[PDB]
RNA sequence: AUAAUAGUAAAGAUGAAAUAAAUAAUUAUAAGACUAAUAUAUGUGAAAAUAUUAAUUAAAUAUUAACUGACAUUGAGGGAUUAAAACUAGAGUAGCGAAACGGAUUCGAUACCCGUGUAGUUCUAGUAGUAAACUAUGAAUACAAUUAUUUAUAUAUAUAUAUAUAAAUAAUAAAUGAAAAUGAAAGUAUUCCACCUGAAGAGUACGUUAGCAAUAAUGAAACUCAAAACAAUAGACGG
């Protein structure tokens, strides 16, 4: 999963995607797809 | 070339084996390939091995580990007795049946994913089937795999947001399901333990198909009667059945109602006498043993 | 049974060895020689087993 | 590998068959095809085992007492029996291929006709042939073999076998068909045979039998159907016994010189 | 007498194959000679890959490698590797100094 | 042991005896040995290829031949310590012969342990006569056994009918099961048919085993009794 | 893994005092049982009748019964015969 | 076994397999042909060929090889000194004179001719590792020798080595048979030239 | 060792002996020294040394990556460390134990054995720099035929073995050697240092330097002799 993981104890992938505009550019992408 | 010929030679055909020739544990199946020499070759100590077998050996069957050793001898035992166990099983004409009603392993059946619904049970069996693995080679299954699985992150970071985006925004109960399937789907192409060393079916003990009746001059045989021996004079402790020695196999004997009085009389010498038994069924366990169930037919 | 415990814990041997003082150099020499004899006996028994096995097979 | 033996005057046999018994097609079935069929199956059964280095006659004796080697015994017995039949019905045992010999008049010897009278209460050879034809029709319902055998007492007698029954070893003669009903006299013979086999002390449970065949007739469908047809096997046995090669049959009787 | 000592009779397990020799005295003697504690490895923590020095506060596990009087067993008896024997002995000596063993 | 000189120079030492006159008559072997000189080099010879798998011996992969990054993600820019050690010994050590078929053979007998109980004859007849067509498993001249499966698997992978060795192996295994089942039935039926026509057998396999077990169990009875009487007396002490 | 210990070259391979098993005399054990039978059930008790009869037969001709009263070990003969073959010594 | 390797045989080894060294049969064939030609030459020249083999079971092969080459054999024990101390060991035994057809001339031999050493012209040794004495005597006596050289055997001790398994009676009898027939052909070619 | 407790009449020692409310048992207290098994000094350390536990500080391994670019080897003089004994000063002193005084043994016994036991053995701060300080074998580099056994790293998989490459040890080929033997050196070569030139006199004398001292280092000659020494062989002899 990496950034898109459900684990309470996540890895640095999540923190990297945050600072790299990936967890945000994917949340908007998913929401835009839902639209 | 000489190398090509050697690979196909009869000595090459025997698979490498270093298992103890003197084993005192539990024996469930043959461990060494029986070697046989003809009478003419035996007269000349010729067995097709590297060196002549000592003339003291009068048997025509042996089992060996090494063609030669640092002690300048062949490591062999002049015995071939597992063949008589197989041939005695054939004479009892009891087909081996699955107690779980599984498909016949010797037929190419069209199977489906009925049992594949346990993808998370067996995909993790590769890392969890490590009962007897080294403390660090098993630990190499953690970093080596992590990198391989971590190389599919981009593929699963796009497929999951294109095939099941709702789960990524609602719950991971289904996401975990898509993960187990993803790896297996991307692993079926891979070759992890592509060769399975588990025993296939009977292991070669019997190739008889159930169903056939035994015609005899006295009519069709309905119950198979086989001479045997009772080993213990007291039922197996914690078990409601005694043990018998029938045709090179140890079976569990169930008595009609009572135990014959020769038991108490004979005592610990009960094995000195031969009784007649009926072989109810024969099953195969995963350890490679045969579970033979018998019945002490007593003159009545 | 009690005697077996004494001999498996070397109680009688230790008591006798503590009656008189031995110089460290002599102690080391005796420990080296005893180990050699123990290992030598193990090598001897291994060779006798090979002989018996070889005899049984007709060599 | 067991190979089909080469027969004398094989070119004639593949063109004109065996005169007065079988045609060219009939002989190709009984020998060139069936003997190939048997030898190949024997090779597949015995290759890789000690039996591969033994001739079929020795194989049947070695395996006669082993219940689970009956398949090998059957193949060895049939192969030996078939070449015993093809040998005494053959125009000439000597190879007159380059001598173009067309005069082979072989007649029963005096030792054979003397043992026939002694063993059959003065019956003539012609009468014994009728008994042989009768025995085949009433004792061999299906496949089998008809033999004229000699025992250790110098007496010639008639033995019939069902399927592949050896004449040499009485425990495997297969002369009684137990699929049908048997009389108390036949059961007595079987019971007495079982007792003899139980008196042997050998760990292989084998007995001594010195019976030897003198004449062999193949009663299998591979030998007569194509030329005679279902139901005409008695006409086939009559022709075989009337056109036997007596140079071979006479040599099978021990003289002692 | 209808009784025999257990040392004079062999009990053939269930599901195993046997030869006629398995009923002889030679089998009895042969089984005694080749009777080694080879099943210990699967039950021997110190032969599994764990570091014996992590058990210095668990006297119960350490007490499996000392005699009745507390004498550390020689490597010939424990069957451990040189490193594990070295580490195990250190663990036991440390355990003794802490007041647990 | 030192390389001997006097065994291969018998002709030259003999010629000195004849030229001087110490030996009057030429030996019968003298002319024969002169025409067929002995080999007298006794040298160690290098080898540059494993004959079994064709692996090249004595080849060093230079850093120029490894331009791409490794499994660790690093480029190789200099020779490593192993590359800088002379490897002359590998040229002279007899190569270890290996075969893919050996791996399948070990698998087959691990999957079918009882195939080991079928006796195998290691004595060869004539390797040069084997004319086998491995399009089919059965062959005239050899038994049906594990080797039949392995050779069939190799033919399938050699003809490229199957790509993966596992798939070819499984295909061969089923052909082996079919042939094994036809033979198990031919033997059972042959025994049944013979008994139905009056065939009699002295001792069966089951009976043979019972008799052998009795012989052993009788000696065991005596010893047990003897050793259960020495114990009783010795324990009385 | 079990440590193999290899000996240096030796002038001989010999057992100083080979252990030979010596079976017990059947008459002595018969006497040892009869003596015990008398210790429990009493001397001349009818319970020891069979013991007395057996002892008399065992000792009738020789008080220790006829026995194979000889046994020697051959380990040293074989050890000396096979040592050079099995010692694993390097070639000369 | 590779553990028993005598590294002086390195050039004869094809490889190792199943814990043993595999001898290169291409070299065995070339060495065998050369050795066979030597036996044929000596036989055709009328020389004395002795076949020495002291391993159990070799007698039958050794006796027939001697018979078909009109040679000699020793299967029981090589007496140390048979060649170097021949007068103390073999002087008492009887000699005979023969013609070019190998038929006894029947001429009585002077005591001078019956005490002279009768040295073999060629020595064939089946098991050289157990016959060092004979090989060294052959060297001292300038007698060419042929022997089967296994991977643990010293090649330089013999004039014409034949690399090959010396432990199997089949391998030994196969190599001995080839050498014996080569001798037979030499003998037949010598008897034929006398006729014509 | 001291005290208590009950309990007693011998205890202790030796080849046998004799010299100096106990001994034994159960408690309590004090003191000094030592470190059972594991254990192979395996390993570690330059050597000397180093094995009850923990902690702090310092040093030490393999592979890979990058970097420096011959910066190396050896090493006169010099420097540092260096067992046991010994000495200086101050503490300590259970046990052991030169000496001394006694008891025995013996023809005698300045001994071996026993008792009482001082210096010493322990710690702190120093002096001194000697041992069969030994592998009686200086250090470095290149190289040469095998096996076995461990260890380490790596590789593979049909997962627990298998395959590799080093190190250690054992037995060897070759080679070397007076041989015993050495065996990766006591082999094949190269480089640097130390040292030797018949025995005895002598590691002495004298001088010098250093030390609180004992001593340590350096280190001769005359006279006399045709000896003297090593390995191995066959004997003889051995409480
Ligand atoms: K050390
Ligand atoms: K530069
Ligand atoms: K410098
Ligand atoms: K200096
Ligand atoms: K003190
Ligand atoms: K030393
Ligand atoms: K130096
Ligand atoms: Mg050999
Ligand atoms: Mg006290
Ligand atoms: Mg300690
Ligand atoms: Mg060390
Ligand atoms: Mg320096
Ligand atoms: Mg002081
Ligand atoms: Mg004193
Ligand atoms: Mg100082
Ligand atoms: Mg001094
Ligand atoms: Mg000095
Ligand atoms: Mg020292
Ligand atoms: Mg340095
Ligand atoms: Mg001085
Ligand atoms: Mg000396």
């Amino acid at each position: 999963m990496g950034s898109l993981s459900n684990e309470k104890f996540f890895d640095i992938s999540l923190v990297d995607s945050y600072l790299n505009k990936d967890l945000k550019n994917i949340s908007n992408k998913i929401d835009s797809k839902l639209n | 070339t000489l190398a090509e010929l050697l690979g196909r030679s009869r000595i090459a055909q025997v698979a490498n084996n270093h298992k103890p020739l003197t084993y005192t544990g539990k024996k469930f199946h043959p461990t060494h390939q029986i070697i046989e020499t003809k009478p003419s070759t035996l007269y000349r100590q010729e067995w097709g091995l590297k060196s002549a077998i000592p003339s003291k050996i009068k048997s025509r069957y042996l089992v060996y580990n090494d063609l030669d050793t640092l002690e300048r001898i062949t490591t062999f035992e002049p015995r071939g007795g597992t063949q008589w166990n197989r041939l005695r099983f054939q004479e009892m004409g009891v087909p081996i049946v699955s107690n779980i009603g599984r498909q016949n392993p010797f037929f190419k059946y069209i199977s489906r994913p009925e049992d594949e619904s346990h993808a998370k049970l067996s995909l993790f069996k590769e890392m969890k089937g490590d009962t007897d693995i080294s403390p660090a080679a098993m630990k190499k299954r953690l970093k080596k795999i992590t990198a391989l699985i971590r190389s599919f992150q981009d593929e699963f970071k796009e497929w999951l947001v294109e095939n099941h985006p709702d789960e990524l925004k609602l719950n991971s109960n289904k996401l975990e399901d898509y993960v187990v399937k993803f790896l297996n789907k991307k692993l079926e192409t891979k070759t992890n333990k592509k060769f399975n060393t588990e025993i296939i079916g009977t292991g070669g003990l019997s190739y008889s198909l159930p169903g056939k009746l035994k015609n005899s001059p006295n009519g069709v045989i309905q119950r198979t009667v086989v001479p045997g021996r009772i080993l213990n004079v007291v039922k197996e402790n914690n078990d409601n059945k005694w043990l018998a020695a029938i045709g090179g196999f140890v079976a569990d004997v169930v008595f009609f109602q009572s135990p014959p009085s020769s038991f108490n009389s004979m005592g610990d010498f009960i094995r000195m006498k031969t009784f007649l038994f009926e072989i109810l069924e024969a099953s195969m366990e995963k350890n490679g043993s045969v579970s033979m169930h018998a019945r002490l037919l007593e003159p009545q | 049974r009690l005697n077996r415990i004494m001999f498996e814990n070397n109680i009688p041997g230790d008591k006798r060895s503590q009656r008189f003082y031995m110089k460290p150099g002599k102690v080391a020499e005796l420990k080296r020689s005893q180990r050699h004899r123990k290992e030598f006996m193990m090598g001897f028994k291994r060779l006798i087993e090979i002989v018996k096995d070889a005899k049984r097979k007709g060599y | 590998i067991h190979v089909v033996p080469k027969l004398p005057n094989s070119k004639a046999l593949l063109q004109n068959g065996v005169p007065n018994i079988l045609s060219s097609s009939g002989f190709k079935t009984v020998w060139f095809d069936y003997q190939r069929y048997l030898c190949d199956k024997l090779t597949l059964a015995t290759a890789g085992q000690s039996l591969e280095s033994y001739y079929p006659f020795h194989i049947l004796l070695k395996t006669a007492g082993n219940p689970l080697q009956s398949n090998i015994f059957n193949l060895a017995s049939s192969i030996h029996n078939n070449h015993l039949f093809v040998e005494n019905i053959l125009p000439s045992a000597v190879e007159h291929g380059t001598n173009s010999n067309a005069v082979v008049k072989t007649e029963p010897s005096r030792l054979f006709l003397s043992k026939i009278k002694d063993s059959f209460n003065g019956s003539d050879w012609e009468v014994v042939k009728e008994e042989m034809i009768y025995r085949a029709e009433n004792e061999v319902l299906g496949q089998g073999w008809l033999f004229l055998v000699e025992n250790n007492e110098k007496k010639l007698f008639i033995l019939t076998s069902n399927n592949n029954g050896t004449p040499y070893y009485f425990p495997r003669n297969q002369s009684f068909d137990l699929n049908s009903a048997i009389s108390i006299d036949e059961f007595a013979t079987l019971k007495q045979m079982k007792e003899l086999i139980g008196k042997s002390t050998k760990l292989n449970g084998k007995v001594q039998d010195w019976t030897m065949p003198i004449i062999c007739v193949n009663l299998w469908d591979h030998a007569y159907l194509h030329d005679y047809g279902v139901g005409n096997r008695s006409k086939y046995v009559k022709n075989v016994l009337d056109n036997l090669n007596w140079s071979v049959v006479n040599n099978r009787i021990f003289s002692g010189i | 007498t209808k009784k025999i000592d257990q040392s004079l009779s062999k009990k053939l397990p269930k599901g195993t194959i046997y030869d006629p020799f398995d009923f002889s005295m030679g089998r009895i003697h042969l089984d005694r000679k080749y009777q080694a504690n080879k099943n210990s490895n699967r039950n021997d923590i110190m032969k599994s890959g764990a570091n014996p020095l992590e058990f210095y506060a668990r006297p119960r596990i350490l007490s499996r490698y000392v005699t009745s009087t507390g004498r550390i067993q020689h490597r010939d008896i424990t069957g451990l590797s040189a490193k594990n024997q070295r580490r195990l002995s250190k663990a036991i000596r440390r355990c003794q100094a802490i007041g647990l063993m | 042991m030192k390389i001997q000189t006097n065994a291969v120079n018998v002709l030259q030492r003999t010629s000195a005896y004849l030229k001087s006159g110490l030996l009057k008559e030429t030996p019968a072997w003298y002319n024969v040995v002169a025409s067929i000189p002995p080999s007298t080099k006794f040298t160690r010879e290098p080898r540059f290829k494993n004959p079994s798998n064709g692996h090249i011996i004595g080849k060093l992969v230079d850093v120029t031949e490894q331009p791409h990054a490794n499994n660790k993600g690093l480029y190789k820019t200099r020779p490593n310590s192993s590359d800088k050690r002379v490897g002359v010994k590998r040229l002279y050590r007899p190569p270890k012969l290996t075969y893919v078929e050996d791996r399948l053979r070990s698998l087959f007998y691990k999957q079918h342990p009882w195939e080991l109980s079928r006796p195998k004859i290691l004595v060869e007849n004539e390797i040069g006569d084997e004319n086998y067509d491995w399009s089919h498993m059965l062959q005239i001249g050899r038994p049906l056994d594990g080797e039949s499966v392995i050779q069939r698997t190799m033919y399938l992978i050699k003809t490229k009918q199957y790509g993966d060795m596992v798939e070819a192996y499984d295909h061969a295994r089923y052909e082996f099961y079919a042939l094994r089942m036809q033979e198990e039935t031919e033997q059972q039926v042959a025994l049944e048919e013979a008994e139905m026509f009056g065939s009699l057998f002295g001792v069966s396999a089951i009976e043979h085993g019972i008799q052998k077990e009795q012989e052993v169990l009788d000696v065991w009875e005596k010893k047990v009794v003897e050793e259960t009487e020495l114990m009783a007396a010795r324990t009385s002490n | 893994k079990p440590p193999v210990y290899r000996l240096p070259p030796l002038p001989r391979l010999k057992v100083k005092k080979p252990i030979i098993r010596q079976e017990a005399n059947k008459c002595l054990v018969l006497m040892s049982n009869l003596l015990q039978c008398w210790s429990s059930y009493g001397h001349m008790s009818p319970k020891c009748a069979g013991l007395v009869t057996e002892l008399k037969s065992c000792t009738s001709e020789s008080a220790l019964g006829k026995r194979n009263n000889v046994q020697k070990s051959n380990i040293n003969y074989h050890a000396a015969r096979l040592y050079d073959r099995i010692n694993g010594k390097p070639h000369d | 076994s590779t553990s028993l390797w005598r590294s002086s045989t390195q050039s004869y080894i094809y490889g190792e397999y199943k814990g043993i060294h595999i001898i290169d049969l291409n070299q065995t064939l070339s060495y065998l042909k050369r050795a066979a030609k030597v036996v044929e030459g000596v036989s055709e020249s009328g020389g004395i060929i002795l076949f020495l083999g002291t391993r159990q079971g070799q007698k039958r092969g050794l006796e027939e090889a001697a018979k078909k080459t009109h040679g000699y054999y020793v299967s029981t024990r090589w007496i140390p000194g048979t060649l170097t101390n021949s007068t103390e060991i073999s002087g008492i035994w009887e000699k005979q004179e023969i013609d070019s057809n190998d038929n006894p001339t029947e001429r009585a031999l002077s005591p001078n001719e019956t005490s002279k050493q009768v040295k073999p012209d060629l020595l064939v040794v089946l098991n050289p590792t157990e016959n060092r004495n004979a090989l060294l005597e052959a060297i001292k006596s300038r007698v060419p020798t042929i022997a089967i050289i296994d991977t643990d055997s010293e090649p330089s001790l013999v004039t014409y080595p034949i690399p090959g398994n010396d432990d199997s009676l089949r391998s030994v009898n196969f190599l001995l048979g080839v050498l014996a027939r080569a001798g037979q052909r030499g003998l037949q070619n010598r008897l034929a030239r006398n006729n014509e």
